[PDB]
RNA sequence: CAGCUG
RNA sequence: CCUCCGCAUAAGCCUGCGUCAGAUCACUGACAAUUAACAGCCCAAUAUCUACAAUCAACCAACAAGUCAUUAUUACCCUCACUGUCAACCCAACAGGCAUGCUCAUAAGGAAAGGUUAAAAAAAGUAAAAGGAA
RNA sequence: GCUAAACCUAGCCCCAAACCCACUCCACCUUACUACCAAACCUUAGCCAAACCAUUUACAUAAAGUAUAGGCGAUA
């Protein structure tokens, strides 16, 4: 879990179990080739890579095989109307490559107007030939 | 397996998807801490699909389905946490009587001011930490003088508030 | 150019406010209540020149001597600043003397 | 030269950028040869239940009512929990219903926790 | 752009997410996108039902004559530029086609006397009653320019005029105005202009040909 | 939204509002009279008669309540024409747009009476508190399905009370529960 | 004007809050800080 | 000194 | 056609010529990225040991006298976490500076000329009769 | 006719009255914002005025600028 104060371990103690877990995670499409095993997630700051391997396997029954991480610097060079730096958060990714041989590839997610657009129909623009004169009149 | 970080693929594209209601507190007050452990699990799994599908609308350049069943999701993980939370502090208050979970004291920092102070769980004991020794929780007497001028900015952030509300009163009677 | 185009909102005055219709009253009120009060006592406005009048540098001193000890400490500061500037004009500076 | 960015772990030289790390917390510790031992114990088990039968989904049905929120407080907790025990032990040692003066034989301590959330 | 659809793709293109938000308010219309059934000129007793049900006070033995009072009101309503009282007397689907192309220059309509009696054709049906009549009229047009000089139609001269008005109702406070008016594909060509009109061809880039 | 924020007839956080307001605008706030919560008596939906300027005397339908500047905007009436749609070269459709009214120019209406009546906020025995008009005590009432997905609770499984107050832990049951049993027993750390 | 010739330790070493708070007289100064109302108490 | 050199 | 430059690490900087889009001698918004083996981050006590430089180290040659080490007993069994990793970049100037390893003209990196004319004056370079500090 | 020009209302000032603030969770005296190992008080000085400068030089009402002090002078 993140933001909670982890009870303190001495030697011969039991084991630190987490109930409810805090930290949520998503899995990203990488922005460049990966390989077919590897599966590109944006885990939360705190979560080391033994705890998304634990967690991949206790709660999505996930065979982990690997786990890398890199923490992402994202930029303080952007201003308000007050030259005031905005930053975009910084956040960890985790490649984690999958067992026995498994392959993941990111699927495919994405695959009164009458009014208008029965105007848009019987639009009806000018004649040329009418010479700018209003055609509202029968005559 | 992977396929729990995605709905339901016919819902891919649909732009508009039926969820119902958030959970209520009163709601969760009647499940026992099994169940809830097992709800807690649910919308956990619930939650990282709706953000794997904000990440990947960002990224397509799309609009979401349906936001909305986000704010939900964790509209229901913080009234289950709120709600384990009060039988923790029931039974706390029962068992042992104190009001927080963790140990604390009023103290003094270097700078004046009254903090309350959260413990941390340490090994040794306080007189020999030597990091724990080098915190100054009183204030020397230079200090008062600088615990008068923060008063006083107080003070005067105050009356001003206090002045102005009069006559913002004042030029409500005047329109009306 | 410094001038405004439009004229501004008229200013409506009520001559026959509470405040106007019984300004005055009790002005008197030694005069003709047997003296159990003075005007002076009427007034209201600071406790350092309630019933007195004096220059600037007599207001400085009344106040400090009547209010100061828990005048604010910058505002006490700013205000033996005064005094002593102003002792140190109206006692060295001049035309006449 | 910024005084106004936050100080983080990709800043500093080699000796700075090395000590300072994100939230994350420790697992074992170092020792000779920069070798760290991991410790299993450190590391926090998921306790993740069998979902299977499980009958609660993330939604509720709109059809459900409306209720009013009443929070537990401890006078309820006791009068559910435990005023059955000490009505029918009356009419007919305190730690016989659910009581412990001390909790230092305990597990799951409740001040201080020793628990996680 | 052109449509909506240059602007998505653009919007998508440029990283602009627009979400769709939900407001509880909608957009009030009194009107409609065209004609129920486009009369086509040379037992709708229904829809006189379906009227009169709402309206209830109803005489169409009387309406041409107040159909020829809100047609020629309205066009009186040309010659001072009234929009407030156009309104009034005509529908929005019908107000900006015939007011827009005359901003900026001014008409003379006048009404003379009807050479037949102007009379009902046919009548149909969040309810919108819509009457098509029969006008054979006989006006006078003189539009003149920003400059005030004469560019469409002798001004003193009457011309004999058909008009297939239709009318159109709201079925609270609305009224009959009208809708819009039908032009028959037989019909014979307006009055000539008295400018002469230059038509260009097609501009080509050096790279293209003139066939 | 920041302070001084001028409310509007479009909602707080649209594309239009952050083309009207943006971040950086500063503009002489609205002087709006206080009408405390309880004393708002113009609800969404309520049949209203409007006192001035254009459609004076006309009875319409509150449709929105922008409350923050006591405002009510009755369909169909205070209209003025707008166009929409219009792209480079169409004119787009001319539409009947509608201003907002404030309060004080709009009175509600007696549905057996059909009248501009002032409303108080009578109480009674079956209701705590209800609307009642003045000419007539008559009560105005407030005015104004469902089949689950794959993924919401039936209301049955929602309400069920499974939960026995005990004086354990969520922790501790669940421990019992799962079937985890922990012989280490936890060793006394300090606290300062 | 290549008066300043950058490195952390040096800076924190100097300015830090640490280095601040050693003394009673940089204890005024970020007190002096915390008075004026400022964004950066010390490096 | 001899030598060179716009 | 230049190349006295390069490529890496260090220090510094902190997303600063990646993709999509747009406004502007001819930056804004969205999205994506840097994955540890390299490098940081070390060490159980208590005693007790550490006279004989380096220099192709061989002698020879010295003085200014030198950069490197354990043992005894006790305790000790888990193991690969955390952080750095991008760029056309830094300090200045409105010229200059910058540690180290390699390459010593390059396999790497670049362009002195907006177009024209071919005045004066000015700068720099080359050539110069006879003379040779006048 | 360009550039522009105009604008009231954000707020503030001076009083009065009243004795202020400060633990969602987490982190914060180590290189603050970092989960976890062996000691405090000690006369302010000077500017300035004395036309220099050297002692000296201000920091409710009324008695009273009185008694006093003072290179018996500035002044207090
Ligand atoms: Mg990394
Ligand atoms: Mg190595
Ligand atoms: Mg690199
Ligand atoms: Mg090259
Ligand atoms: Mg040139
Ligand atoms: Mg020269
Ligand atoms: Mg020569
Ligand atoms: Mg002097």
């Amino acid at each position: 879990a993140r933001n909670v104060v982890y009870p303190l371990y001495r030697l011969g103690g039991p084991q630190l179990r987490v109930f409810r877990t805090n930290f949520f995670i998503q899995l990203v499409r990488p922005g460049v080739a990966q390989p077919e095993d590897t599966v590109q997630f944006r885990i939360p700051m705190e979560m080391t890579r033994v705890d998304l391997r634990n967690y991949l396997e206790g709660i999505y029954n996930v065979p982990v095989a690997a786990v890398r991480t890199r923490v992402q610097h994202g930029s303080n060079k952007r201003r308000d109307h007050r030259n005031v730096r905005i930053k975009k958060p910084d956040y960890k990714v985790a490649y984690v490559q999958l067992a026995h041989g498994q392959t993941f590839t990111f699927p495919d997610l994405f695959p009164l107007y009458s009014m208008l657009e029965e105007e848009r129909q019987q639009r009806q623009s000018s004649d040329p030939r009418r010479g700018g004169v209003p055609s509202w009149f029968g005559l | 397996g992977l396929e729990e970080f995605f709905d339901d693929p016919k819902n891919w594209g649909q732009e508009k998807v039926k969820s119902g209601a958030a959970w209520t507190c009163q709601q969760l007050r009647n499940k026992s801490n099994e169940d809830l452990h097992k709800l807690w699990y649910v919308l956990l799994k619930e939650r990282n699909m709706l953000l794997t599908l904000e990440q990947e609308a960002k990224r397509q350049r799309l609009p979401m389905p349906s936001p909305e069943r986000l704010d939900k999701v964790v509209d229901s993980m913080d009234a289950l946490d709120k709600v384990v939370q009060e039988r923790e502090d029931a039974l706390r208050l029962l068992q042992t009587g104190q009001e927080r979970a963790r140990p604390g004291a009023w103290r003094r920092d270097i700078f004046g001011r009254i903090i309350w102070h959260k413990f941390k769980q340490w090994v040794i004991p306080w007189h020999l930490n030597k990091r724990y020794n080098r915190k100054r929780f009183f204030a020397l007497p230079y200090v008062d003088h600088f615990l008068r001028l923060e008063r006083e900015k107080r003070a005067r952030i105050k009356a001003r508030k206090e002045n102005l509300e009069r006559k913002k009163a004042k030029i409500l009677l005047k329109k009306f | 150019i410094g001038i405004r185009l439009t004229l501004p909102p008229p200013k409506v005055v009520d001559r026959w406010n509470e405040k106007r219709a019984m300004f005055g009253v009790y002005d008197n009120i030694g005069i003709l209540g047997n003296f159990e009060k003075h005007p002076k006592e009427l007034i209201r406005g600071p406790i350092w020149l309630r019933g007195w009048k004096g220059n600037e540098l007599q207001r400085c001193i009344r106040k400090r001597k009547m209010v100061g000890s828990r005048m604010f400490a910058d505002d006490l500061h700013n205000l033996n600043k005064r005094i002593r500037y102003l002792y140190k004009h109206f006692n060295r500076h001049g035309k006449f003397r | 030269a910024d005084r106004m960015s936050k100080w983080t772990s990709k800043r500093g030289p080699r000796s700075f950028r090395g000590r300072k790390g994100r939230g994350a917390k420790g697992i074992g510790f170092l020792t000779s040869g920069w070798r760290f031992v991991q410790i299993k114990e450190m590391v926090p088990e998921f306790v993740v239940p069998d979902l299977t039968g499980f009958k609660l989904k993330p939604y509720v049905s709109y059809l459900a009512p409306e209720s009013e929120e009443t929070p537990l407080t401890a006078a309820q907790l006791f009068s559910e929990a435990v005023a059955p025990a000490i009505e029918k032990d009356f009419k007919d040692n305190l730690e016989k219903y659910g009581f412990e003066p001390t909790q230092e034989g305990k597990l799951f301590q409740l001040y201080p926790r020793n628990f996680l959330r | 752009f052109k449509t909506e659809k240059e602007f998505m793709q653009h919007a998508r293109k440029a990283g602009l997410v627009i979400p769709p938000e939900k407001s509880d308010r909608s957009i009030h219309l009194a009107c409609t996108a065209g004609i129920f059934d486009a009369y086509v000129p040379p037992a709708s007793q229904v829809s006189i039902r379906r009227i009169k049900d709402y309206d209830a006070n109803f005489k169409i033995k009387d309406f041409p004559e107040k159909a020829k009072d809100i047609f020629i009101e309205a066009h009186l309503c040309l010659n001072n530029s009234d929009h407030d009282r156009l309104h009034t007397l005509v529908t929005e689907h019908c107000f900006p086609d015939m007011t827009w192309d005359i901003k900026y220059k001014t008409v003379r309509w006048s009404f003379v006397e009807s050479l037949e009696p102007s009379h009902v054709v046919q009548v149909r049906c969040n309810v919108y009653g819509q009457i098509t009549v029969r006008m054979h009229t006989r006006q006078t047009l003189a539009i003149y320019d920003r400059f005030g000089r004469l560019m469409y139609g002798q001004e003193d001269v009457p011309k004999d005029v058909l008009e297939y008005v239709v009318f159109e109702k709201q079925l609270p406070y609305g009224s009959w105005r009208m809708h819009t008016k039908i032009v028959p594909p037989w019909a014979p060509p307006k009055q000539p202009i008295l400018k002469t009109v230059m038509i260009p061809g097609p501009q080509l880039k050096p790279e293209e040909e003139y066939e | 939204l920041p302070p001084h924020y001028r409310y509007g007839m479009s909602p707080p956080g649209s594309v239009a509002d952050k083309r009207k307001n943006p971040p950086w605008i500063r503009r002489r706030p609205v002087v709006v009279e206080p009408i405390s919560d309880e004393d708002w008596y113009l609800f969404c939906g309520d049949t209203v008669e409007i006192l001035e300027g254009k459609d004076a005397g006309k009875q319409g339908k509150v449709v929105q309540v922008i409350r923050q500047r006591n405002w009510v905007v009755v369909g169909g009436l205070n209209t003025h024409y707008r166009y929409i749609g219009k792209t480079m070269d169409y004119r787009g459709t001319m539409i009947p747009s509608e201003a907002p009214l404030l309060h004080r120019q709009v009175k509600l209406v007696d549905p057996m009476d059909r009248k501009p009546t002032e409303i108080e906020w009578r109480f009674t025995e079956a209701g705590e508190r209800v609307r009642v008009s003045t000419r007539s005590g008559r009560i105005i009432p407030k005015p104004e399905t469902w089949i689950d997905g794959p993924k919401d609770t039936s209301v049955e499984d929602a309400l069920e009370r499974t939960y026995v107050p005990c004086l354990k832990t969520l922790q501790e049951e669940v421990m019992e529960a799962m079937g985890i049993k922990e012989t280490r027993k936890y060793k006394k750390v300090y606290w300062y | 004007g290549n008066e300043y010739q950058p490195s952390n330790i040096k800076r924190k070493n100097k300015h830090g809050w640490v280095r601040r708070l050693s003394t009673p007289a940089g204890v005024q100064v970020i007190l002096r800080r915390m008075l004026k109302g400022r964004k950066s108490l010390s490096h």
